């Protein structure tokens, strides 16, 4: 569902804001890894 | 725009820390 | 000749017991010396719950014997057992 | 370690609770009136002074162990705590020194 | 399936199931039978034996195995907000070294179930264990190292919620004593370490104590705080005992904030001492009692550095002792032999009113009676719990028994005056 | 989970219990105390009676303790206890 994907992405964006507030290590690398994982999930969704 | 190039931010490994520490202990 | 009244007072003055009202076999509130609307509504809902409980009993076994269903209700938890003869309320607090 | 032949660094000087036992024995000897090896008594006094330092070292060892447990759990996100790991490595270097 | 396992592992759902099992135990405890005979036809033989020792009646035995083995009753506290609740501080599980060194347990007066209502599990041995005087759902105690931990009785996580600082400046020595003190508005989490670190802490802050002070007196000789008590309403005043067998008053405020008095009569490390816990028609703040590891119990007075009176009838080194909370005459004691020594001086002075050493010598180490004092929990180290009820004829003090208690105290003053005159005249020339 | 498993074990630590079913609304039990086919059958009965009890409670009062209702019968002291997500029911003896 487009709304379901929007809600999942909203949760992801809130998590991203929390991570930005975290001030942990390797932030751009973690962002890139998360983007790649989202790409893998979206590729599964695209095959579907 | 000079994208990224953030020095590849990563710390010394804990096993690598153990190695450097064993080196220091040898120096100790 | 006052055992019924004594038992009604004992279940009425019981600790945590909010009321022991003798309702009919059908469950409609017969002994109702208070606000009859709320008492009759509670008695009818108790009869509906008794039907559901008898349904659960038959799901286990139809002709089983029952002591007292201890329904945990915040307004009035009922440790009662309905029948097809009359309905005297048994609803007391576990803490009392 | 057993199955890990690499030297798992128990990074700290020799800590013995028998030092605390000797301090308690010294206090008991004070309470009970016994003459004793006053050189050992002075050593026990120095050990009692450094006992909070020993406790700090033990707490640091516990913190290192907890960090190791967290790393063993989330090796997949250990890079996510790269800065804390760097601070911890710097502290480890300072403590080794 | 997997969804059912997740719902079981779901934190809100597991907490709901836990509260459900709690109410289930409450109902099953309320689940009385239906063929009862409340007329008392089964108490005549008890009444045939009531005239020979009804003053003592064990109530229950909060004994378990999940944390009881190799875990003594390290400390005991009855909850102020809920008097039907009592705690059970556990020793370091040597037999369960896989398990940690401290797991708190609840001995329940509200219900009779081996399952505790609240548990605080932690990797350190709980030396002290103080219940929240001004709070309803808090738990805190003293580590074997000394860093005070935090927990909640209402919660669903036995781990130490907060931990006090652990440092040289912090409680390096083991936390011998700790209690919830101070006013409801101006509180003080007073704690005592072995080295003498008087640790008044804060419930909010687990880093900076409100007042931390290592203790020493007698040319700054280090203070091994053995016996602990304090005066009611006198937050400054507190009672101090030594493993070297030295008693002292403790000052929290003042220029001499610290060891105030100096008393010594015992022949052992100060084992069991509680303040005169009974308040009636007489104010006896100027006196107390103490016991040590010398098979004797020494009464104390505020102005008397020499001990007030001796309860030396013990055939072995004592462990614990407590004045009764209601009857001034009564005072209970304990030892490693389970020496339940409830002694009502107005009733029985030369012998205790109730002297019951445990057969097989159960290790009664730490204990706390009821808030009314009607029952006193007593327990072996292995976990043989006994909560002896008190016969009200012995339990309830008389109205004049406080005026008569002052009378008996003056009689003791006269008898001790005779003894001291004998001591003075007995010195030969 | 395992804490809930131990809670069920302790409630069932009393020997001689016919069966207590940590249950679910899907007709199957989270943790029953009988053979698997009879467990599924009684758990379907449990889910049905659980919906019936929720409805009967809402008929009585929709703002009550939405956790449990025992039924202490002379055949089985059925301590039904359904949660919002999971559920439970203890068809036990009346003595406990």
């Amino acid at each position: 569902d487009h709304k379901t994907f929007s809600e999942i992405l909203n949760r992801v964006q809130k998590a991203v804001d929390d991570l930005n507030l975290h001030s942990y290590s390797n932030l751009p690398i973690w962002v890139n890894k998360l983007d790649m994982e989202i790409e893998r999930i979206l590729g599964v969704r695209l095959q579907a | 725009r000079k994208l990224v190039h953030d020095k590849e931010l990563a710390a010394e490994d804990e096993q690598v820390f153990l190695m450097k520490q064993q080196s220091l202990l040898a120096k100790q | 000749m006052a055992e019924v009244e004594e038992t009604l007072k004992r279940l009425q003055s019981q600790k945590g017991v909010q009321g022991i009202i003798v309702v009919n076999t059908e469950g409609i509130p017969i002994k109702s010396t208070m606000d009859n609307p709320t008492t009759t509504q509670y008695a009818s809902l108790m009869h509906s719950f008794i039907l559901k409980a008898r349904s659960t009993v038959r799901d286990i076994d139809p002709q089983n014997d029952l002591t007292f269903l201890r329904i945990r209700s915040k307004k009035n938890e009922i440790m009662v057992a309905p029948d097809k003869d009359y309905f005297l309320i048994v609803i007391q607090n576990p803490t009392e | 370690v057993r199955g890990r032949t690499g030297n798992v660094l128990k990074l700290k000087v020799n800590f013995l609770p028998e030092i605390i036992t000797l301090s308690k024995e010294v206090r008991n000897l004070k309470w009970l009136g016994f003459r004793v090896p006053l050189a050992i008594v002075n050593k026990a006094h120095q050990a009692n002074q450094l006992y909070p330092f020993a406790i700090s070292l033990i707490e640091s060892v516990r913190t290192y162990e907890r960090t190791c447990e967290k790393v063993e759990e989330r090796n997949t996100i250990s890079l996510l705590v790269a800065g804390l790991k760097k601070e911890v490595q710097a502290l480890i270097a300072e403590g080794i020194a | 399936e997997e969804e059912k396992q997740q719902i079981l592992h779901s934190e809100e759902f597991l907490s709901f199931f836990d509260h459900s099992t709690r109410i289930v135990e409450r109902a099953l405890s309320e689940q009385i039978n239906i063929f009862f005979d409340y007329s008392g036809r089964d108490l005549e033989d008890k009444e045939g034996e009531i005239q020979a020792g009804a003053k003592l009646s064990l109530n229950r035995q909060f004994f378990d195995e999940r944390w009881s083995k190799h875990r003594v009753v390290s400390c005991l506290d009855w909850s102020s907000q809920y008097p039907e609740l009592l705690v059970a501080s556990y020793n370091n599980n040597e037999d369960a070294p896989h398990e940690p060194d401290g797991v708190a347990l609840v001995w329940n007066m509200k219900y009779k179930k081996t399952t505790p209502e609240y548990v605080f599990h932690c990797q350190s041995a709980v030396m002290s264990a103080t219940f929240a005087k001004f709070h309803p759902n808090l738990v805190v105690g003293g580590t074997y190292s000394g860093q005070i931990v935090l927990w909640d009785n209402r919660s669903n996580k036995r781990t130490p919620v907060q931990r006090t600082p652990l440092s040289a400046a912090a409680h390096t020595h083991p936390v011998y004593c700790v209690n919830v003190v101070g006013t409801q508005n101006a509180h003080n989490l007073i704690s005592i370490s072995t080295d003498g670190k008087i640790c008044s802490w804060s419930l909010d802050m687990l880093s900076h104590p409100q007042d931390s002070m290592e203790l020493v007196h007698k040319q700054s000789k280090a203070v091994a705080v053995t016996s602990m008590s304090f005066p009611v309403g006198d937050v400054n005043n507190f009672v101090v005992g030594s493993e070297e067998g030295s008693v002292y008053t403790a000052c929290r405020h003042g220029s001499k904030a610290g060891i105030s008095e100096m008393f010594e009569g015992h022949q052992g490390p100060i084992t069991g001492i509680h303040c005169h816990a009974a308040v009636g028609a007489v104010d006896f703040s100027h006196l107390f009692v103490t016991s040590s590891f010398d098979w004797t119990v020494k009464l104390w007075s505020t102005k008397n550095n020499k001990p007030l009176y001796s309860f030396e009838d013990n055939a072995g080194y004592v462990y614990d002792v407590m004045w009764s909370p209601t009857h001034p005459a009564l005072f209970a004691c304990v030892d490693g032999m389970g020496r339940l020594d409830l002694w009502n001086l107005n009733n029985d002075t030369e012998v205790p009113t109730a002297s019951i050493s445990v057969e097989g010598n159960p290790a009664l180490n730490r204990v706390r009676w009821t808030h009314s004092g009607r029952e006193i929990a007593v327990g072996d180290s292995e976990g043989q719990i006994v909560i002896y009820d008190v016969g009200e004829q012995i339990a309830v003090p008389r109205n004049d028994e406080w005026a008569r208690f002052g009378r008996t105290l003056a009689e003791i003053n006269a008898n001790r005056a005779d003894a001291e005159e004998e001591a003075a005249t007995r010195i030969p020339a």
